[PDB]
């Protein structure tokens, strides 16, 4: 019922299982974490800030630093935090990376906004669903931990992920709008649905400055 | 119907993105499987009545007596159907006659051998 | 010890259809809907008075056959692409629950519904099925019936049985446990055996499992008139009186001044007896329940693939490109080699042997004509009843009545020993 | 009451049978005797003029007979015997002795009826078989009747009868009877024992194989109880382990090593079967508290004999008389706490409820609550809210510490107040009133939103709460290989803890302070102490006063208890070790420090399924009950308790265990009642057998003996069949507890059996049996077999009859008359009657007409068909207007019955006989709902040919029927006049085939009267007498 994930990669003095505790945080404002879930949280984050600065010749801590779980399957849900970020756990060993710029270190309020983010409930755009059987490797993964794995790892030949690989430079944030090229497309559609889509999204409305026409 | 027969690549009912799609391989029943139109099979019979047309000689010559029955070789099953992926993964299909190349061929050239065999009653 | 689960289901040999009526499934769920029953597959007979002769079940055997392609069936249902438990009815049959530990009779409108279309010769793996996978426990259990019918299938000709040889075993004070059932009879001890391996997994090095490894050998050695009085193994041998006896049973016995010589080393294999009578064979079949039981304990080596049929060639779990040969010897033909050792050896007269193969020789005529009655009348009912076609055996041939190099297998156990 | 008696012991059967006499239910009778002596034949040409003794009766007719157990005899009567009275005497009312309620008339029966009746014979048949045979002994022969044979030799005299019919071949031959000439076809080498268990060195035969007089069928079914029986058979060995390993070293036991020497154990049986039985049991318990509570008062006293602690109550007079103070203050902190202690079986209760949370939760009782809920001015109240604070630690109330917290916030409302989440849970509301995790406020949740400026009591208490809430842990317990596991919704050998347990180091422990209730003792007073030193709260208190309490929290934290320490360590071990000894299986829950979502809110059963629904987990949702009860406690008792621990002085925790152990290790009640539970288990299906043969139900069902007719059973009927086999199945057992009453309960023929229990988050359980194999099944599915087989050999007749007068001089069988002679319903010239048909008056000696079933309209003569319930609707009415046409008119009708009971009558064939009258009667004393058995009237049979005399007969059968004849003028060597029947070879194919095996059944087309019979010595020794514990 505690359940076990764990880092295959280094026994620390050897196999260890992690099991969850009573004890939860909620400390966090405004979710409740069970401690499984924190654990889980903060290695995927270690995990994608490696993958954040990735060097081609730095060596890494542990070629997986997910914890994977391998009892409790029966008590978790595809729904829960847990297994989101198992599937999280599984795109930063595969090497993904956040659209959102990531900051060296993600703030407290950062990192709940982020969790909020994660909250949002939206179609998972990675295909990985978790198998109890094995470990799933993509074939065409960019890291060689499934060469380093021995035990209770699985990467399947059939299994291509379609994307290319690249790492940005520094992402600092900008203090005001600046203009982006615009370029048409020959679909056409319903004024209607326009009208309606701003109505969605318009700012209106609000009183601006004057300024001065003539000086 | 048209279209090919689609698997899912590597999840089977937990299918959302064309990367968790593939071609059906006639393994996962490796020959090709491909839809078959109900147009051509109303033709393939009307192919059979005009054999029924020079029954006569055939009977007489005492050779393959027995009508081919196209019908009999169309397979129907449910599955993502498309000409492409994308098709499929928007287009889930029940019921889609489907057959080899194969044995299309080995159909159309028994009839041809028919047709060659009756060349001189008609 | 076994670490991969997986089945094939069995394969109508020409038949287009399973080989049972919904008559043979009801006479097999005569009161049950769970055919994971080990008394499911036999009803228990104490031999002598064993044996089941029954128009849909004229054989033990027989009926287990009919078990194995209901199951094959059933099976389908939760191995299907959905793995869904309870939506449809194969013949009518529904499961209670998603683990499957239980059938039911087809809902109305799902029995109006047509069966799931089962594909013969499906090789299945046992972790497909998520509810298994989460019970390890679980699947193990279920592993052994899986297991046996897989060993059924695979063998086209007779089944083989698995003897291995281990001093360590002979080791212990588990040796004493053993001598609990000094006195019992093979069979008795076997009964008790099974129950307890039923009642809990044992270890694949486990002191019962070496127990019942020694158990099976020695039966076997004796079977074959291998250890006798005059050939002791440490003065432990099971013994049978009288051999071509309805229910000869070697019993655990001890003999003084006869100890036998045996060449140290460890020796595990597979082999399966020529003649068909094998079906009203009690022991054949015992064994075959405790070989199984041992495969689910431990993963033994994969039996040679040319040993196996090439459709079946490679089978990760059972089938490897290097492997353990089939034996095949026919059982009159190995009472012979029993009798003829103990010829050798002198402890009996020639006239005496004799006797016994012609008492033998007299049991072997009589069960051939019936068995070959049989299948005359199962062909008439096909061709009576093509709409609800079945068998109640597999089917067999006059040539499964030869020795097929029993003698051969013989000269080959004496070189085991 | 009997509900808990049943939980302690069940009734004890007895297991074992042996039978000394025959194992046989059926016996051959004589039926006509022969015309002897005449003047033509030599008396001294009969054997039986010398009164020679023979293996079968001399008679002109004698046929076979079922009388159970005639020969048998028995240590132990199973009392279900069954015997069939001759064909020429009526056993109707056994047939209509089961729901012919409105049947007045001895004769009359109801048809429907019939079918449950015969199936119960069955059954019953095989109830009065459930014996086991003793290996019986043998005499070499001293005569040369036989070679020197080894006879079975029964005890008592006058065997000889026995001996000459267990071996007809050693009955001589100088004549040429039919008897003689049966004899001498029977093979001569098949007598004596067949085989023997006799070669090992000092050992006798453990089993032994004979050639006897017998009957397979009786047999088979005792084979099948030894089979069971041999299923649950467990060693010497396995035992010594087994109570080796639940001692755990406490205690020693040990067995020898020896070769088998048949020994009889029976003790192994699923767990699933075990979990069938509690669940029956939880059904029978659930909603009755008084039952738990004298289980309860048991576990208190079982507790109170293994603990060596004690409850030392100079501790708290000790700590009081620390309590000081100067005559100036004027109240007295030592007598408010005094009196706040206003002073065991309740904290073993507790403990129990630990085991049990499952099913019980632990209350306070109410008179501890604060009568006015407690004030900031009042010390006696803050000794309250300790007392309270303690306690709920140690309670099992889900919002036990949410109460407590409110507890003190309602004492702190105006002082200190907190965000509640809606008025009708105000902060005025009692804290006992927050019954659910929604009460708990969403502020309570978020410590954050408490202000610890504006409320810093109340913040700290919350801080407090949240990082010093004890942690719980788990212990393993139970023996898998003999007592397998009991758990119900947990993982197997898992017992909850309360408190995570650190193991103590010697048998001879010294206090330890470093505990999780330690802890908590000296949290609660460091909150009170900083409450004392609110600046707000200070003041009033006097600045001695204030020193005075500070030091009487300090010392309350430094108080010296042993119980901590004892229920850290010792107290699981106690747990464990009592565990065996408990009649009832632990209920347990999961214990959530703070996982309010999994806290279980609902528990269903399900002994029925829905009309559509097949699978148990779809139709448990509207199927299953809801259960769940509280526990009451005396938090002051508890409170002291704690307070006061002490251990003996001399306390060697290894010495007290085991002393404590070896007395405490005599249990087998277990085993017994397994016994017990695993024959209910066969009752379940048995009855739901039967039901099947009776009903359609959701599983599918066979029926074979449809023939015989049964009327449609409605549940009041189901009701009065299940409770016929229920009082049958007990009365043969020879047990009186309760079986098969949650069956009984609602309708049965769609009962299905599950049971679920429901989180706060709203998940839900559930839990479906898998039953094991039933010998009774197969027995009875081949009896119903059987009985297709030879209906007539029970006496039962299938088939129509044909009311017709027939006179002359051929001798037909009245169930065998001549073929030429007979007709049926698709013969010509023959009538079908339906209720359209009427009937038209004559006139003027014009031709009168009965109107067709057709319309068509004729006289009352020629050939017609009835079905006998029309003319039953119209006996009266048809006597009345075709008796003289039936009599003397050329009227013929064949009557359906279907099945219908049949009688003998015999009469001379010398004079001439019209049975005209007696058909009359029978006919006129036909009844709609009932009638006698039908009539059969046949001549007696000679030993020599004469001409014929005129005889007059009206009723004929519609199959051959006649089977059951076994033999004709046996007395003389052939049969000169009347049916020649000769002893049925088929019936003794062992003996009359050489070539046939030994082995060789004709079943089910003819039952063997002389089979090889097995007969086992084996041993049932008591399991002291091999295991022996050693202190």
């Amino acid at each position: 019922s505690a359940g076990v994930l764990v880092h295959y990669d280094k026994p620390t003095n050897g196999h260890h299982y992690l099991l969850g505790t009573l004890t939860q945080m909620v400390s966090a404002p405004p979710y409740i974490i069970n401690a499984t879930d924190a654990m889980l949280l903060e290695s995927c984050l270690e995990q994608f800030s490696a993958n954040v600065r990735a060097r081609p010749a730095q060596p890494v801590t542990r070629l997986d630093q997910c914890y994977h779980l391998r009892w409790g399957a029966q008590y978790v849900g595809e729904d829960s935090l847990t297994y989101r970020l198992g599937v999280l756990s599984l795109l930063a060993t595969n090497g993904y990376q956040l659209a959102r710029p990531i900051p060296r270190q993600l703030t407290n309020r950062w990192l709940s906004s982020f969790v909020s983010q994660i909250m949002s409930d939206g179609v998972n755009e990675t295909p990985l669903w978790p198998q109890e059987r094995y470990v799933q490797i993509a074939y065409d993964s960019p890291s060689v931990v499934d060469g380093a794995t021995q035990y209770g790892y699985v990467r399947k030949n059939q299994l291509r992920l379609g994307m290319r690989i690249s790492a940005l430079q520094s992402l600092s944030d900008t203090p005001s709008p600046v203009q982006w090229l615009p370029q048409y497309t020959i679909d056409q559609a319903a004024m209607d649905e326009g009208d309606l889509m701003v109505s969605r999204l318009t700012q209106l409305p609000l009183r601006p400055d004057y300024g001065n026409i003539w000086v | 119907p048209g279209g090919v027969p689609w698997i899912a690549i590597g999840d089977e009912t937990s299918v959302t993105s064309p990367g968790a799609l593939r071609r059906m391989t006639s393994k996962d029943i490796d020959e090709p499987l491909v839809v078959v139109t109900e147009h051509a099979i109303a033709n393939f019979t009307k192919a059979e009545m005009a054999l029924e047309f020079n029954r006569e000689f055939l009977d007489k010559l005492r050779v393959l007596s027995v009508s081919p029955k196209y019908s009999d070789l169309l397979t129907y099953v449910d599955c993502y159907v498309g000409v492409s992926a994308r098709q499929a993964l928007n287009n889930f299909q029940k019921q889609v006659p489907v057959i080899t190349p194969t044995r299309q061929t080995m159909y159309v050239d028994s009839i041809q051998a028919a047709l060659k065999a009756l060349e001189k009653w008609e | 010890a076994r670490a991969a689960f997986l089945f094939k289901t069995v394969g109508f040999g020409g038949l287009q259809n399973v080989p049972i009526n919904d008559e043979l499934s009801s006479h097999l769920l005569r009161a049950g809907n769970s055919p994971w029953q080990l008394t499911q597959f036999l009803d228990w007979i104490s031999l002598g008075r064993g044996l089941a002769t029954s128009a849909l079940v004229p054989t033990a055997g027989s009926r287990y056959y009919q078990m194995s392609c209901l199951l094959s069936g059933t099976l389908q249902i939760p191995f299907r692409p959905n793995h869904r438990w309870g939506d449809i009815r194969f013949l009518r049959l529904v499961w209670s629950a998603p683990t499957l530990d239980g059938l039911v009779v087809a809902p109305p409108q799902v029995l109006a519904q047509p069966a799931l279309q089962a594909q013969a010769d499906r090789v299945y793996d046992c972790d497909d099925y998520p509810f298994l996978a989460r019970d390890p426990r679980f699947k193990h259990r279920v592993y052994q019936q899986l297991s046996a019918v897989t060993l059924l299938n695979l063998t086209g000709f007779g089944p083989i049985s698995y003897v291995r040889v281990d001093e360590d075993m002979w080791s212990g004070d588990v040796n004493q446990l053993l001598m609990n059932y000094f006195g019992h009879t093979f069979a008795e001890i076997a009964y008790t055996l099974c129950q307890a391996s039923a009642n809990r997994p044992w270890e694949h090095d486990g002191t019962y499992a070496r127990m019942t490894q020694i158990i099976l050998s020695l039966f076997w050695l004796s079977y074959v008139g291998v250890i006798h009085q005059q050939n002791t193994y440490r003065t432990f041998y099971f013994q049978c009186n009288r051999r071509g006896d309805a229910a000869e049973v070697w019993i655990l016995s001890c003999s003084l001044n006869h100890s036998a010589q045996i060449r140290p080393g460890n020796r595990s294999l597979f082999v399966m007896p020529t003649s068909p009578d094998w079906n009203m064979d009690v022991n054949l079949i015992l064994s075959s329940t405790l070989t199984g039981c041992l495969c689910s304990g431990s993963q033994l080596p994969l039996i040679d693939n040319n040993s196996v049929p090439a459709v079946s060639r490679n089978i990760h779990g059972w089938t490897g490109r290097a492997g353990n040969q089939l034996h095949g010897f026919q059982v009159r033909r190995m009472v012979t080699e029993f009798c003829d050792r103990l010829r050798r050896d002198g402890v009996m007269t020639q006239a005496q042997q004799n006797q016994i193969e012609a008492l033998a020789d007299q049991t072997q005529q009589f069960k051939r004509d019936k068995l070959e009655a049989w299948a005359r009348e199962d062909d008439q009912y096909n061709q009576a009843n093509p709409n609800s076609t079945m068998f109640r055996t597999k089917p067999f041939t006059n040539a499964q009545w030869g020795r097929g190099n029993t003698g051969a297998t013989s000269a080959a156990i004496a070189a085991l020993i | 009451n009997k509900k808990t008696a049943q939980l302690l012991h069940a009734d004890t059967p007895r297991l074992v049978t042996w039978d000394a006499g025959l194992c046989t239910s059926f016996k051959i009778v004589p039926i006509v005797p022969a015309q002897v002596p005449q003047d033509v034949l030599a008396y001294t040409f009969f054997t039986s003029s010398y009164a020679i003794q023979s293996p079968f009766p001399e008679a002109a007719v004698s046929r076979i007979v079922v009388h159970t157990r005639w020969a048998s005899n028995v240590d132990f009567d199973r009392d279900s015997s069954v015997i069939m009275a001759p064909p020429t005497e009526n056993n109707i009312h056994l047939f209509k002795q089961l729901l012919n309620t409105e049947t007045l008339s001895v004769r009359g029966a109801n048809p429907l009826m019939f079918r449950a009746n015969v199936l119960h014979m069955l059954l019953e048949f095989v109830l009065d078989n459930l014996y086991l045979n003793r290996h019986t002994g043998f005499s070499q022969d001293h005569t040369p009747f036989t070679e020197g044979a080894n006879l079975r030799s029964l005890p008592g005299p006058d065997a000889e009868k026995w001996y000459s019919i267990m071996y007809p071949t050693r009955m001589g031959t100088p004549n040429v009877s039919k008897i003689c000439n049966f004899v001498a076809s029977c093979v001569r080498n098949r007598v004596g024992r067949f085989d023997r268990a006799q070669m090992m060195n000092g050992a006798m035969s453990e089993w032994v194989d004979v050639f006897e007089t017998s009957d397979a069928l009786t047999v088979s079914i005792r084979g099948r109880w030894m089979a069971r029986l041999a299923r649950m058979n467990i060693n010497p060995t396995e035992i010594e382990w087994a109570l080796t390993e639940c001692a755990q070293g406490y205690v020693t036991v040990t067995s020898p090593y020896a070769p088998s020497v048949n020994r009889l154990m029976p003790y192994r049986i699923s767990n699933a079967e075990r979990q069938i039985s509690q669940i029956i049991r939880i059904m029978n318990i659930g909603n009755n508290a008084t039952v738990i509570q004298p289980v309860l008062q048991d576990i208190s006293v079982l507790l109170q004999r293994i603990s060596p602690l004690q409850i030392d109550p100079t501790i708290i007079s000790n700590t009081m008389s620390t309590v000081s103070e100067s005559t100036t203050q004027t109240l007295s902190p030592a007598s408010s706490i005094l009196g706040k202690l206003r002073p065991f079986s309740s904290f073993r209760v507790a403990l129990a409820g630990w085991l049990y949370n499952g099913v019980v939760t632990t209350v306070i009782d109410d008179s501890s609550y604060p009568k006015d809920g407690g004030s900031v001015t009042s010390l006696e109240n803050l000794w309250d809210f300790f007392i309270l604070a303690l306690a709920l630690p140690l309670t099992t109330d889900p919002c036990a510490p949410v109460k407590a917290f409110m507890t003190l916030a309602n004492m702190m409302v105006g002082f200190e107040t907190i965000p509640m989440d809606n008025q009708i849970y105000t902060q005025s509301r009692r804290a006992s009133a927050f019954s659910t995790p929604h009460t708990w406020p969403r502020c309570f949740m978020n410590i954050q939103l408490i202000s610890p400026i504006d409320a810093p009591i109340l913040r700290q208490w919350a801080e407090i709460i949240h990082r010093y809430w004890p942690n719980p842990s788990q212990i393993r317990y139970g023996a898998p290989n003999v007592f397998g596991s009991a758990n119900l919704f947990t993982p197997p050998e898992v017992l909850l803890l309360p408190i995570d347990h650190q193991p103590a180091n010697v048998t001879t422990p010294t206090l330890d302070f470093t505990n999780e209730l330690t802890n908590w003792r000296a949290r609660v007073c460091e909150l009170m102490k900083n409450l004392v030193d609110n600046q707000r709260y200070q003041p009033g208190w006097t600045q001695s006063l204030v020193s005075s309490m500070r030091g009487t929290l300090d010392k309350l934290k430094l108080i010296k208890s042993m119980t901590p320490m004892y229920l850290q360590q010792l107290a699981p071990v106690e747990l464990a070790v009592i565990a065996p000894m408990l009649p009832f299986p632990p209920f347990q829950v999961p214990y959530v420090r703070l996982d309010r979502d999994r806290v279980p809110t609902m528990v269903g059963v399900t002994r029925q399924s829905r009309d559509t629904i097949t699978q148990p987990a779809l139709s448990l949702s509207t199927t299953n009950t809801t259960v769940g009860v509280p526990l009451a406690l005396d938090a002051r008792a508890i409170t002291v308790a704690l307070l006061s621990g002490k251990y003996p002085p001399d306390l060697v925790t290894n010495v007290w265990y085991a002393d404590a152990i070896y007395p405490m290790y005599a249990d087998t009640e277990v085993f017994s009642n397994l016994q017990r539970d695993m024959i209910t288990c066969e009752a379940v299906q048995t009855l739901v057998t039967l039901v099947a043969q009776i009903s359609e139900t959701q599983y599918p069902v066979d029926r074979y003996l449809d023939w015989i007719p049964s009327l449609r059973a409605s549940a009041a009927t189901a009701a009065t069949f299940a409770e016929w086999v229920n009082t049958s199945m007990k009365t043969a057992f020879d047990l009186s507890d309760m079986l098969l009453e949650p069956l009984l309960s609602g309708d049965p023929r769609m009962t299905q059996l599950a049971i679920q229990y429901q989180q706060y988050n709203g998940r839900t359980f559930n839990v479906i049996p898998e039953m094991p194999g039933s010998v009774i099944a197969d027995c009875v599915q081949l009896t119903a077999e059987v009985f297709n087989h030879e209906y007539n050999l029970f006496g039962i007749a299938r088939g129509d009859i044909i009311i017709g007068r027939v006179q002359s001089t051929h001798l037909w069988s009245p169930l065998a008359p001549p073929p030429d002679l007979v007709f049926d319903r698709d013969t010509p010239g023959v009538h079908i009657f339906g209720r359209d048909c009427r009937i038209s008056f004559g006139m003027n000696g014009a031709a009168p007409m009965i109107r067709d079933e057709t319309g068509m309209m004729v006289p009352f003569e020629g050939n017609w068909i009835f079905p006998l319930a029309l003319w039953q609707m119209n006996t009266r009415y048809f006597n009345q207007q075709f008796d003289a046409w039936i009599k003397t008119g050329e009227l013929r009708i064949r009557i359906e019955m279907g099945a219908y009971p049949y009688m003998l009558h015999y009469y001379d064939p010398r004079q001439y006989a019209n049975a005209w009258n007696l058909t009359s009667a029978w006919l006129e004393e036909i009844t709609p709902t009932s009638i006698p058995s039908v009539p059969f009237m046949v001549p007696i049979s000679s030993d020599h040919d004469i001409s014929s005399a005129p005889a007059v007969q009206y009723i004929i059968s519609t199959e051959y029927n006649d089977r059951s004849l076994f033999c004709t003028n046996s007395s003389s060597p052939q049969t000169i006049a009347g049916p020649d029947k000769h002893i049925p070879v088929e019936r003794y194919n062992i003996l009359t085939n050489p070539d046939a095996p030994p082995t060789q059944i004709q079943l089910p087309e003819v039952v063997d009267l002389y089979n090889v019979v097995t007969r086992y010595a084996y041993e049932t020794p008591p399991i002291t007498a091999v295991v022996m514990g050693v202190p």
